RNA sequence: AAGGCGGCCCCCUGGACGAAGACUGACGCUCAGGUGCGAAAGCGUGGGGAGCAAACAGGAUUAGAUACCCUGGUAGUCCACGCCGUAAACGAUGUCGACUUGGAGGUUGUGCCCUUGAGGCGUGGCUUCCGGAGCUAACGCGUUAAGUCGACCGCCUGGGGA
RNA sequence: CUGCAUGGCUGUCGUCAGCUCGUGUUGUGAAAUGUUGGGUUAAGUCCCGCAACGAGCGCAACCCUUAUCCUUUGUUGCCAG
């Protein structure tokens, strides 16, 4: 597809969002590659990055499973 | 995956949901690898000779697409 | 009319099914006394074909050297894959001072005073190409006068 | 004519994308135009008429000028041109060995001379219908293929080809023979192994039909003298 | 730089690239001898040890198996401080400068145009695949050359012995 | 007696479908192309593309019977009338 961040001009991906971020991970936890995504290389590491600090801080879990 | 089945939908079509499910999340491929332990040298051998062919098949598609007609 | 010289003949053979089958390959130079000049790589199943499918690639691709009166006009090298011919010219009764296959070309090119040395791979196959190309890429005073846009009494 | 209003008006300034476009052939390129290359006239006409006059002054030499072309939109064109200048001209696939193997040519013709008389001497009579139709079929689709040099004698004097980059094996036999070539060149063939270049479209029905039109008419130029 | 580096955060810090500038003024390249870094394995001391796993035991195959198949299993693989400078340490291609047709990409920055959508034209660094001339014994290199030259160091002179 | 001196003959691979040559082209060269690749077939059978173009032994046909119909001659044969 397109690189929605570069279209709607979002610099930065801050993980405290988790409702426009949720849609960059599967209903398994996993991240949703960037061959699926149509993502660009610079946001796609800032995506996981961001994915990171909010499985971290309990905000997206890790996987469906966690005990 | 939870794929817990709602009231008036078959046996059938909630297996084939569950094994979509499956599939769609890759569990089942991950333990043909993780079931042995791969050298980082024959990991990035097995990368390299993959993205070769990944893009061959590309080139070949790009080139055969001037002479062979039939 | 024209000289005609067959330097060397080889016995290749390829390998089949049932056995192993033989050839021959011949070497013949071609040339008239003058500038004109030709090599011919004949392969058939016996010497004389070989030679005589030779000779006929030799004269249709003959070429044209310009040559002195008697000797060559500057000293040349020619560089092929495995040869490194050097020639250069001498003086009246020298004669032609070569050796390998480069003095049955000379000899059909015409010059009579020459003095010529190989280095590398002498093959006859790979040495005939290497002076043939050094004897083809050799300059006259005449075309040297005209690409410059000088005379020939300038250049001396 | 020669005219650059008529070759404008005919589409021969087009060429093909800029990412097919030859290194060596860029004096000859006016500009990128939606990734697509541009001829330039003022170099195609002046190249175009000193080939023209080389080529009527070789036919009123009395040469025999061969067309070449195996292109399917432009090949009922090349042989209404070429019969039109009594001249000869190839259409299907190049035969490769068509210049070089001329003894095997001259095999190749004679057998279809041979078999060409037997249409004359009702000879499919000695022979029952199955032997009579595979005959037929063995003249028809043997002269579809080399009919127009049955009555060309030897090798050609000169050569005019539609599309050198396509027939680039005929540029190459041509040169190794010694015949004079005035080829089409377009933005992606290569302007080196032919002695006369021809800029311009070599894919296109009215740029073929201007530069056949040009040609026959300068070749039936020449020959009327 | 090479060896090599992959959750996240915090602190110190090296290196690399870009628009527009300002500034010293040949201060530049290579470099025997020397210095430093340097995969893994190995050694010494002090720790730790889940899993894996030399040596070792047992089981299995085989005419035989001191091995490949299996169950255990110590050193070691994990940490700190010390020693070696060994690899197919490879791109089997030494360091630096200039020139030489083109195409299709990846990554990163910047300039401009109406950026209504990664719309369009340019412009530097790294990197990937074809491919022209040219080179090569040929495979093949091919603007990141193995194309033509310039500066320097190291190495080669039949196979064994070694 | 010697089919381990042979001629002639025969069987199998196998009516399987390949085996080669001339010219040209490519590579310094040994050598390659043609004979390879998609459709198709019983097939190197046919087509297209491709430095290949053609040819020989070759795949089929031309040879022998059956299957519709025509004419000729009618005995030792037929009884349509
Ligand atoms: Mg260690
Ligand atoms: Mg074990
Ligand atoms: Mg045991
Ligand atoms: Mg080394
Ligand atoms: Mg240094
Ligand atoms: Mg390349
Ligand atoms: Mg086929």
């Amino acid at each position: 597809k397109f690189c929605r961040f570069t279209a709607e001009g979002v610099q930065e991906i801050d993980y405290k969002d988790i409702a426009t971020l949720k849609n960059y991970i599967t209903e398994s936890g996993k991240i949703v590659p960037s061959r699926i995504t149509g993502t660009r290389a610079k946001y796609q590491r800032q995506l996981a990055r961001a994915i990171k600090r909010a499985r971290y801080l309990s905000l997206l879990p890790y996987t469906d499973r966690h005990q | 995956p939870v794929i817990k089945v709602r009231e008036n939908e078959p046996f059938d079509v909630a297996l084939r949901r569950f094994k979509r499910s499956c599939e769609k999340a890759g569990v089942l491929a991950e333990v043909r690898r993780r079931e042995f332990y791969e050298k980082p040298t024959t990991e990035r051998k097995r990368a390299k000779a993959s993205a070769v062919k990944r893009h061959a098949k590309k080139l070949a598609r790009e080139n055969a697409r001037r002479t062979r007609l039939y | 009319e024209l000289q005609e010289k067959l330097i060397a003949v080889n016995r290749v053979s390829k390998t089949v099914k049932g056995g192993r089958i033989f050839s021959f390959t011949a070497l013949t130079v071609v040339g008239d006394g003058n500038g004109r000049v030709g090599f011919g790589y004949g392969k058939a199943r016996e010497v004389p074909a070989a030679i005589q499918k030779a000779m006929e690639k030799a004269r249709r691709n003959m070429i044209n050297v310009a040559l002195n009166n008697g000797t060559l006009q500057h000293p040349v090298k020619g560089v092929h894959t495995g040869s490194r011919v050097f020639m250069q010219p001498a003086s009246e009764g020298t004669g032609i001072i070569a050796g390998g296959a480069m003095r049955a070309v000379l000899e059909v090119a015409g010059v009579h005073n020459v003095l010529a040395k190989a280095y590398g791979s002498t093959n006859p196959i790979n040495v005939v190409r290497a002076t043939i190309d050094g004897l083809e890429n050799m300059n006259s005073p005449e075309m040297v006068a005209a690409k410059r846009g000088k005379s020939v009494e300038e250049i001396l | 004519t020669v005219s650059m209003r008529d070759m404008l008006k005919a589409g021969v300034h087009f060429g093909h994308q800029t990412r097919y476009w030859n290194p060596k052939m860029k004096p000859f390129i006016f500009g990128a135009r939606n990734k697509v290359h541009i001829i330039n006239l003022e170099k195609t006409v002046p190249m175009f008429n000193e080939a023209l006059a080389e080529l009527n002054k070789i036919a009123s030499r009395k040469g025999k000028i061969l067309f070449v072309g195996t292109k399917r939109a432009a090949s009922e064109a090349v042989k209404d041109a070429a019969l039109s200048c009594d001249q000869f001209f190839v259409n299907h696939r190049w035969l490769g060995g068509m210049l070089t193997n001329w003894k095997t040519v001259r095999q190749s013709i004679k057998r279809l001379k041979d078999l060409e008389t037997q249409s004359q001497d009702g000879t499919f009579d000695k022979l029952t219908k199955k032997e009579a139709l595979m005959r037929t079929r063995e003249l028809e689709k043997l002269e579809n293929s080399l009919g127009g040099i049955k009555d060309m004698g030897g090798l050609p004097d000169a050569l005019f080809v539609i599309d050198a980059d396509h027939e680039h094996i005929a540029i190459k036999e041509a040169n190794n023979l010694g015949i004079p070539v005035f080829a089409i060149v377009d933005t992606n063939s290569d302007p080196d192994g032919v002695d006369f270049v021809i800029p311009g479209n070599d894919d296109a029905i009215r740029a073929v039909t201007l530069y056949l039109g040009a040609v026959a008419a300068t070749v039936r130029e020449g020959r009327s003298q």
